[PDB]
RNA sequence: GCUAAACCUAGCCCCAAACCCACUCCACCUUACUACCAAACCUUAGCCAAACCAUUUACCCAAAUAAAGUAUAGGCGAUA
RNA sequence: GCUACCUAAGAACAGCUAAAAGAGCACACCCGUCUAUGUAGCAAAAUAGUGGGAAGAUUUAUAGGUAGAGGCGACAAACCUA
RNA sequence: CCUCCGCAUAAGCCUGCGUCAGAUACACUGAACUGACAAUUAACAGCCCAAUAUCUACAAUCAACCAACAAGUCAUUAUUACCCUCACUGUCAACCCAACACAGGCAUGCUCAUAAGGAAAGGUUAAAAAAAGUAAAAGGAACUCGGCAAAUCUUACCCC
């Protein structure tokens, strides 16, 4: 005569989208961010004999050799991107300094020959703001030839010239990690002098908007 | 489920690869594919 | 589609474990121990099954007969109904006759 | 006392007394304009008004003049992801007003990262007439 | 904590482990060799040398041991590079953050040889258990590790509602066949002259 | 009076309040009943004014000064009722002889179950008592099978739970 | 119109299916034991 | 129709909801007139001390030394509670069987308004 | 999950072409 | 290139062995989970098979096998 | 807990005409004559209009009872959770 | 502009458009969605009562006339016993039964049209067909199975 209706089970149309604190364990760092002196572009022995009281075994004499090496194939690996090597090389502040941009981008650096050797400017160390934990600075000063091509995704030249070498007066930082072992000297961070010439230009022409205003804003 | 049929892909595209060049969906759907390459053999 | 995209893991098998190595001995137990063990007498398993075959029927008759007292309600239940039917099936239904 | 067996009491019998008390109680700021004379406390639900005077007068020493309590239910509306009802607990409410016209109010209670810090004002936001270039190069 | 719950890094009550392991997720659950509490001979501040992957044969402190997991964490060893309050705006801070490693992928290192050994559970006639090498046959201690909330107890100052240690260690119990009640009866002097009736109890 | 509610006022919104270690069972055993009476009443207002805090906080939408001070006295209050409820027990035992506290029995419910029924007072004697007469304590003949039934899942139960465990020691032994 | 059979009443309820109700007969007791046995969580109103 | 929510005194008509309460236990009775009499006895009385140059504190602090746990037994408080009066009393003077009284022994618990067992007393 | 190895085997050398007939080697 | 696809292991199955479960406190046969007042034992039937159906139509009972599907029973039919 | 019938103790029925009533007109309330709409609908039986009754063999709330080889029925093979 | 609704109690339901912060069957980045926080305070209502005997012919209807029939809704005494008091529980909402935020079902008091409560039209155009209305020359059932519907409000019969 009459059939009732079934209805369906409920959850079939009831469906839905699926969706540090103190502790024993801290965090180790093995860099400090920013310089404890700041070199001022135109003491030493105190923080050079903490340096080497550590070490046993240290030379200034032969730092800016070493200094120009690191420097040289950190700025190298960065062509290859190789990471690894740069992380042994480049203290971790250092290392998204020199590589967030470079993501999705050619770099050509390369290397030529130095007008003046390298030598250390200023020396310093830390003053044990926390326990176990030493750190040793050393700035260099550096007056090299280099070249620079820096490219797009697309393989569009940015910035530089492939083959004229240009002038370069750079300070450069190293840091270490003292009362740690198999620490290292590594490229800390770049001083900039306020009476720096600036940086060639951008191939690239720029435009600097306006202050985009609402109807009721009024330019001045 | 002791034994269970692990070629079916293959078995599928044997008879599919005749059907290729069909218009609609006897070109791709098994079970229209096979009547229409039968009667095209 | 029913295809996995990746090959599944390899198949490592000891051909030479001490079960495989060691597999049939003592088969001939009877015929060189001078007849004091039957070969039947080596089988691991059910109580029902040591030593003989039987059809599902006959397995589910000798399986009532023997553990029967010592089953679960529910699994003798289930052994009830499953010689019941197939009781049913094997004198009433088929093709030859 | 709570979870605790109450000896019978028989005509002419003993006085029932405890000797460590079991419920505990919270005093709590009321989420709507009382009496001066009001506070409000959260109370375990085996407790009574006549427990909760004797309560306040015998360990704290605070004269008692009225006591009326209310039980709020909790919202049984959650559902965690089993589609199962979480019961938010049902608890008892009591206002308390007090005597010799002493008035209350609720005191107002609550009145590596430097390194993160220096490298957050050592950001250096990228020049927009760079273009995009990296500023890490000295050339 | 759910069964067959994934122990991580990050402790069981923490934010971010509630964020890795919500109520719902089920996932295969790991491997774990089964080792004995006794069996078990690496402990936190206790230097152990690395015998795989980056930074083998380097030596270094256990900083935590997870014991469900197998796992030994030694810091500044065994690192990779992560950033840390990263935002849409800022690229964020680089943090070296150590990889978890089993007690088989290290070993403990005797003091003065600076090599290392295998470790087995001697008895001592005098000291209760130590830890004795199989080459050479010397005890290395215990280390010393600052406990759970970090207490200090060989600089403490007691605060205002602390008990003094003569008060606490105080012996004012006379043993008597008298409950708490008839003896806090007696010191308050409180009288009760009425007798308790007979109930009945079923 | 009120203000024992609330800590002391120069440790609001501290961010944190130092606190000493919570009572053991041994030190409060050294400890007389009158003042473990008394030491009871110290920690119970204690506990009213820490749960006081955190409800406030809760109110508040920050988090609590020191929450780990409120487990402490929980668990001291804890053993403090263990060592007074120690005493009761040896006590009642050398002059009763009696384990437990409250009178009871081995029963048998209407479902079959052998329960420990602990007994309630009353002021008439039990062949008297109309509600208590009209509770069961047999089961009769029906529920004999329910009883075998649920004997059966629990050993099916067990036997799954056995089984399992031999599963998986057999692949700890092919992991290792 | 129909499917409003269902009229509410708590002192109904518990009169009828209660766990009192289902105690006072040996065929409600066997009802409460089959509910324990397939391990249900409610076994009476 | 909500079998799985716990049955309470709000969910019932207005029989229901006055007979069912929360587990208060009562103080007193019902009489003619719906007039209720509190009974003083039946309502719980407070026993708190004098807490006025109590040494002891919520906490104690962390420089007192951890000590061996050892519960108490029945063995233990008959040792240094009973044990000296008697061994004091057979070895200087008599000690007399059946007297076990004096040692503070009772034969029943009737006597006292404090009985061990049944329990007579809150907490 | 369907057990063998076979099929697997097939599929992969499928894919292969297919990865093959996509990107033409040099 | 979307929607998707793919996965290995939670667990389960059959055996073997072995005879299982059972109080923190409090509450729970009255409207269960509510401190506290004047009576149980009792033939199963039926589907189904007999090509309808009406007598009849295997169903554990103290452990394998064999006697033996034998003696017997049975609208002497089906079958037991 | 719908419905058929019953039990216990309840409630409701404006206004107008009437010698005054299982009376008439007519609200609320109960029912469902006829048409139209609707027909996966507002609705697994409704809506709008028009209708029958509306102090009574009336309508209705609460609690209780009768149970399938049966109940219950102003017999329609009606109703006993679409 | 509507109000054939409203306010309260009972019954039922059980936090289900309060505050703050978030993602995001028309939509507001706001929702009744998510999470946290808060809240319903007894006088109203529920929850009653020592025992043993013993008493209780005369309705209600404004209870007075009058008139009844179906004959009705409410009473104690004697003796013994008896002295402690204001406990416990409900109190929220835009809500219940109908699979839904369903033109349905839903007891009582008060308001008998409101002092209370609401909005038929997302925007446009003005086709056909379809639905509900309003008006219609002259005629007035010629329509149709049938005056069905509408308008008008009607007589005299026959059968049952
Ligand atoms: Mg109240
Ligand atoms: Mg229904
Ligand atoms: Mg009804
Ligand atoms: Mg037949
Ligand atoms: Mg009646
Ligand atoms: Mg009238
Ligand atoms: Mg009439
Ligand atoms: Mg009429
Ligand atoms: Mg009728
Ligand atoms: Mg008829
Ligand atoms: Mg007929
Ligand atoms: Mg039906
Ligand atoms: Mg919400
Ligand atoms: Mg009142
Ligand atoms: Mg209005
Ligand atoms: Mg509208
Ligand atoms: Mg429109
Ligand atoms: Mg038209
Ligand atoms: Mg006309
Ligand atoms: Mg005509
Ligand atoms: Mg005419
Ligand atoms: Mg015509
Ligand atoms: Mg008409
Ligand atoms: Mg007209």
């Amino acid at each position: 005569r009459f059939t009732p209706p079934i209805y369906q089970p409920k959850f079939k149309t009831e469906k839905e989208f699926m969706q540090p604190e103190k502790s024993d364990r801290s965090i180790h760092l093995a860099c400090t961010a920013g310089i404890f002196d700041a070199y001022v572009p135109p003491a030493s022995q105190v923080s050079i004999r903490r340096i080497k009281d550590y070490d046993a075994n240290f030379k200034i004499k032969d730092f800016p050799e070493k200094a120009k090496d690191i420097f040289i194939e950190a700025h190298l690996c960065l062509n290859n991107s190789d990471h690894d090597r740069l992380h042994t090389l480049v203290t971790e502040h250092c290392f998204p300094d020199m590589t967030w941009d470079i993501k999705y981008k050619t770099v050509r650096w390369s290397f030529v020959e130095s007008l003046e050797p390298s030598h250390v400017v200023q020396v310093r160390c830390s003053s044990m703001m926390n326990q176990g934990n030493v750190y040793g600075q050393i700035t260099v000063r550096m007056h090299t030839r280099q070249t620079l091509a820096i490219y797009d995704r697309f393989g569009r030249l940015m910035y530089g010239q492939e083959d004229v070498p240009k002038d370069v007066l750079e300070y450069v930082v190293f840091e270490k990690q003292l009362t740690n072992p198999y620490g290292s000297w590594r490229m800390h961070t770049k001083i900039v002098p306020p009476w720096a010439p600036p940086k060639q230009p951008i191939l690239k022409t720029v435009m600097i908007p306006g202050p985009q205003l609402k109807p009721e804003e009024e330019y001045e | 489920l002791r034994n269970r049929v692990t070629d079916r892909y293959f078995r599928i595209q044997e008879v599919l690869k005749h059907a290729r060049h069909f218009r609609g969906r006897k070109n791709r759907c098994y079970r229209l594919a096979v009547r229409t390459v039968i009667r095209a053999f | 589609i029913g295809i996995r995209l990746t090959l599944p893991p390899p198949k490592v098998v000891d051909r030479w474990n001490e079960k495989r190595a060691m597999f049939g001995v003592y088969d001939n137990i009877g015929i060189l121990g001078n007849f004091e063990k039957h070969p039947k007498e080596l089988i691991r398993g059910p109580i029902w099954l040591r030593g003989w075959k039987g059809n599902e029927l006959q397995r589910c008759i000798r399986k009532r007969k023997m553990v029967g007292s010592r089953m679960f309600a529910d699994d003798l239940h289930n052994l009830n109904k499953r010689i019941r039917y197939l009781y049913k099936h094997f004198n009433r239904h088929g093709k030859f006759r | 006392a709570r979870n605790v067996v109450y000896p019978l009491y028989r005509l002419g019998g003993p006085q029932l007394r405890v000797f460590r008390t079991n419920f505990f109680i919270q005093l709590v700021r009321p989420g709507v304009a009382q009496p001066e004379d009001t506070v409000q406390f959260r109370i375990p639900m085996e407790m009574t008004r006549v427990d909760l005077r004797n309560y306040l007068e015998g360990i704290y020493n605070v004269p008692v003049a009225a006591v009326r309590t209310r039980v709020q239910h909790g919202s049984n509306k959650r559902r965690d992801h089993r589609n199962v009802r979480i019961k938010k607990p049902d608890y008892k409410v009591a206002y308390v007003q007090l005597a010799h016209g002493q008035t209350f109010t609720f005191p107002d209670l609550f009145p590596l990262y430097s390194m993160l810090e220096e490298e957050r004002q050592q950001r250096q936001s990228s020049d927009p007439r760079r273009g995009g270039v990296p500023s890490w190069f000295g050339l | 904590l759910p069964p067959h719950y994934r122990y991580g890094m990050s402790p069981p009550g923490s934010v971010a482990d509630k964020r890795k392991n919500p109520p719902w997720i089920r996932r295969r659950p790991v491997v774990v060799e089964p080792i004995s509490d006794e069996d078990w001979y690496l402990f936190c501040g206790d230097t152990v040398e690395i015998l795989e992957g980056k930074d083998a044969g380097k030596q270094g402190k256990v900083v935590q041991v997870i014991r469900q997991r197998n796992w030994v964490v030694v810091g500044g060893l065994n690192t990779h590079y992560r950033y840390i309050g990263k935002t849409m705006d800022y690229r964020g801070t680089m943090i070296p953050s150590e990889a978890p490693l089993l007690h088989r992928q290290v070993k403990l290192v005797d003091p003065m040889d600076r090599k290392p050994t295998e470790i087995e559970w001697r008895f001592t006639e005098a000291g209760e258990r130590v830890r004795v090498s199989t080459r050479s046959g010397r005890i290395i201690p215990k280390p010393e590790f600052p406990r759970a909330d970090g207490i200090v107890p060989e600089t403490w100052i007691d605060g205002p509602k602390d008990t003094s240690v003569e008060d606490a260690l105080e012996r004012t119990y006379v043993p008597c066949l008298k409950t708490l009640q008839e003896e806090v009866m007696e010191a308050m002097g409180i009288k009760e002259t009425r007798k308790y009736k007979k109930v009945y109890w079923y | 009076g009120l203000e024992e509610f609330f800590d002391d006022p120069k440790n609001w919104g501290q961010e944190k309040v130092k606190s000493g270690a919570a009572w053991t069972c041994q030190q409060l055993r050294n400890k007389s009943n009158e003042d473990l009476h008394k030491l009871w009443y110290v920690l119970l207002k204690e506990r009213n004014m820490l749960l006081t805090l955190e409800q406030e906080a809760k109110r508040q939408r920050l988090p609590m000064p020191s929450p780990e001070r409120l487990d402490k006295v929980v668990d001291s209050m804890d053993a403090l009722d263990k060592v007074v409820q120690e005493r009761e027990d040896a006590l009642r035992l050398l002059q009763t002889g009696q384990e437990r506290a409250r009178p009871g029995a081995w029963r048998r419910d209407i479902f079959g179950r052998i329960i420990w029924h602990k007994f309630k007072q009353w002021v008439i004697p039990w062949h008297l008592n109309k509600r208590y007469n009209r509770k069961r304590f047999f089961a009769l003949p029906y529920v004999d099978h329910f009883l075998r039934l649920e004997r059966e899942k629990r050993a099916r139960i067990k036997a799954r739970k056995e089984n399992l465990e031999r599963k998986k020691a057999k692949i700890l032994l092919k992991k290792f | 119109a129909r499917g409003n059979e269902y009229q509410p009443s708590n002192i109904k309820r518990k009169n009828k299916h209660g766990w009192v109700r289902r105690l006072s007969t040996p065929a409600g007791v066997q009802v409460i034991l089959r509910r324990m046995l397939k391990g249900r969580k409610s076994l009476s109103h | 129709a909500d079998r799985m929510s716990k049955w309470t005194s709000k969910r019932g008509p207005r029989s229901f909801r006055g007979r069912k309460g929360r587990g208060a236990k009562g103080i007193g009775f019902l009489t003619s007139g719906w007039r209720f009499v509190q009974i003083k006895e039946m309502v719980p009385e407070f026993v708190v001390p004098d807490l006025t140059g109590f040494k002891l504190k919520p906490y104690v602090s962390y420089l007192a030394p951890e000590s061996e746990e050892t519960p108490l037994t029945a063995a233990q408080l008959f040792s240094e509670a009973v044990a000296p009066a008697i061994e004091k009393d057979f070895k200087d003077g008599t000690f007399d069987p059946d007297n076990l009284e004096k040692y503070g022994f009772e034969p029943t618990q009737e006597g006292k308004l404090f009985q061990l067992y049944p329990r007579n007393f809150l907490r | 999950v369907k057990k063998g190895f076979r099929a697997a085997f097939r599929f992969q050398k499928e894919l292969e072409r297919q990865r093959l007939l996509r990107c033409p080697p040099p």
